[PDB]
C-alpha cells in the first residue's frame, strides 16, 4: 500500500495570566493537516482544514468533538498536576505538549505506534517502542508512569493504535487519494554566485515537492560536504508542498567538481545536478 | 479518529 | 524550562516574478514557549489580511507556524517579517530577498 501515518500534536498551555488555560489539537495524515480545536474557539469544535475530510457527517463530527473537549479538560487538569509534582509556583506559564499516532509500513501493515508527552519543552513520558512499557524522564513523570501501569494504560493504547488509528488512517487515505497516494518529485535548479573574491557559492534548490523528506547533499569526488553545507530547514510552502536548499561555497573555476545529489519519493531515481 | 481516552497523570 | 528563539524564513510560495500573482510567507519555527506575534510588512507597514496556519510542532517539540499573504511582487517594493518572541528583546524584522 505504502509508508503512512496518522498523528495528533496537542498543545495545552496553562495561563496564569488570563486566569485559564489553552488546549489546541492538529491531526495530520502524513504531512497534510486535516481536522483542529482550539479551545479559545467561539464553540470550541472538532473542526475540518482539508477539503477531503468535509464530507464527513454530523456524527463524526459530534464524536470526535466529545473525544477531544475530553482530552481537553484532562489535559487542563494535567498541567495542574504537573505544576504540584515539580512544586512550581501559581504564577508561570507551563507547557504540556502530546504527540500520538500510527504508522503504517511500506507493505500497509501496521508497523510502529506512538504516545509521548513532553513538559516545558522536555520529554516527561512516553509510550516505549514495544507499546508495553514506559519510559519516564524524571522522578515527576515516574509518578504518573506508576499511575499508567496500575491503570493498564498500555493495553489501551494498544488497543486505539491497532484499531481505530489504523482503520482510520485508511479510510483518510481512501478519502484523500488524489492527493495523499501521489508523490511530487522536486523541481531543481543550481545557481552559482561569487561571493567573495576567494569563493562562489553554488546553491541547490528543490521546490514544489511533497512529501516533505527530502535529501539535498553536495558532493565533491563522490563525498559528502555535509560539514561546510549551509542547509536550510525544510519549509512549506503553503499550498502541500514544501522547499528547500542547499549550498557551498567552493573555489572560483571549479564549479563543474561539484554535484548536488536529490533523493525524493516521487523521482524514478535520484538526481546528480551541476550548475549549467 | 481522536482517542477516547486521556489518561490523568 | 525552555526558552528557544524563532527561526524566521521569508520567501514566495512560487518563484517570483513581477506582475504576477504570488504569496508571502513567512515561516517561524525551532521556538518554544508556543506565544509568538507575527506580522508581514509591505515598506515597513502592517499588511492587514494575513493569516496563518494551525499550531503544532515538530519531534523535538518545538513549535512552527506559517504566516502567509497573497501578494503580487514589483521592483520598488520591500516585504518584511516582523515577529516577537519571549527570546527577543525587540521585534525581529526580517527582510524578504527573493532568492533565498
Amino acid at each position: 500500500m505504502g509508508p503512512h501515518s496518522l498523528s495528533y500534536f496537542s498543545t495545552a498551555v496553562s495561563r496564569p495570566d488570563r486566569g485559564d488555560s489553552r488546549f489546541i489539537a492538529v491531526g495530520y495524515v502524513d504531512d497534510t493537516q486535516f481536522v483542529r480545536f482550539d479551545s479559545d474557539a467561539p464553540n470550541p469544535r472538532m473542526e475540518p482544514r482539508a477539503p477531503w475530510i468535509q464530507q464527513e457527517g454530523q456524527e463524526y463530527w459530534d464524536r470526535n468533538t466529545r473525544n477531544v473537549m475530553g482530552s481537553a479538560q484532562i489535559n487542563r487538569v494535567n498541567l495542574k498536576t504537573l505544576r504540584g509534582y515539580y512544586n512550581q509556583s501559581e504564577a508561570g506559564s507551563h507547557t504540556l505538549q502530546w504527540m500520538y499516532g500510527c504508522y503504517l509500513g511500506p507493505d500497509g501493515l501496521l508497523l510502529r505506534g506512538y504516545d509521548q508527552f513532553a513538559y516545558d519543552g522536555a520529554d516527561y513520558l512516553a509510550l516505549n517502542e514495544d507499546l508495553r512499557s514506559w519510559t519516564a524522564a524524571d522522578m515527576a513523570a515516574q509518578i504518573s508512569k506508576r499511575k499508567w501501569e496500575a491503570a493498564d494504560a498500555a493495553e489501551h493504547w494498544r488497543s486505539y493504535l491497532q484499531g481505530t488509528c489504523v482503520e482510520s488512517l485508511r479510510r483518510y487515505l481512501q478519502m484523500g487519494k488524489d492527493t495523499l497516494q501521489r508523490a511530487e518529485p522536486p523541481k531543481t535548479h543550481v545557481t552559482r554566485h561569487p561571493s567573495s573574491d576567494l569563493g562562489v557559492t553554488l546553491r541547490c534548490w528543490a521546490l514544489g515537492f511533497h512529501p516533505k523528506e527530502i535529501s539535498l547533499t553536495w558532493q565533491r569526488e563522490g563525498q559528502d560536504q555535509s560539514q561546510d553545507m549551509e542547509l536550510v530547514e525544510t519549509r512549506p510552502s503553503g499550498d502541500g508542498t514544501f522547499q528547500k536548499w542547499a549550498a557551498l561555497v567552493v573555489p572560483p573555476g571549479e564549479e563543474q567538481s561539484y554535484t548536488c545529489h536529490v533523493q525524493h519519493e516521487g523521482l524514478q531515481e535520484p538526481l546528480t545536478l551541476r550548475w549549467d | 479518529e481522536f482517542e477516547d481516552l486521556t489518561f490523568l497523570a | 524550562m525552555i526558552q528557544r528563539t524563532p527561526k524566521i524564513q521569508v520567501y514566495s510560495r512560487h518563484p517570483a516574478e513581477n506582475g504576477k500573482s504570488n504569496f508571502l510567507n513567512c515561516y517561524v519555527s525551532g521556538f518554544h514557549p508556543s506565544d509568538i506575534e507575527v506580522d508581514l510588512l509591505k515598506n515597513g507597514e502592517r499588511i492587514e489580511k494575513v493569516e496563518h496556519s494551525d499550531l503544532s510542532f515538530s519531534k523535538d517539540w518545538s513549535f512552527y507556524l506559517l504566516y502567509y499573504t497573497e501578494f503580487t511582487p514589483t521592483e520598488k517594493d520591500e516585504y518584511a517579517c516582523r515577529v516577537n518572541h519571549v527570546t527577543l528583546s525587540q521585534p525581529k524584522i526580517v527582510k524578504w530577498d527573493r532568492d533565498m
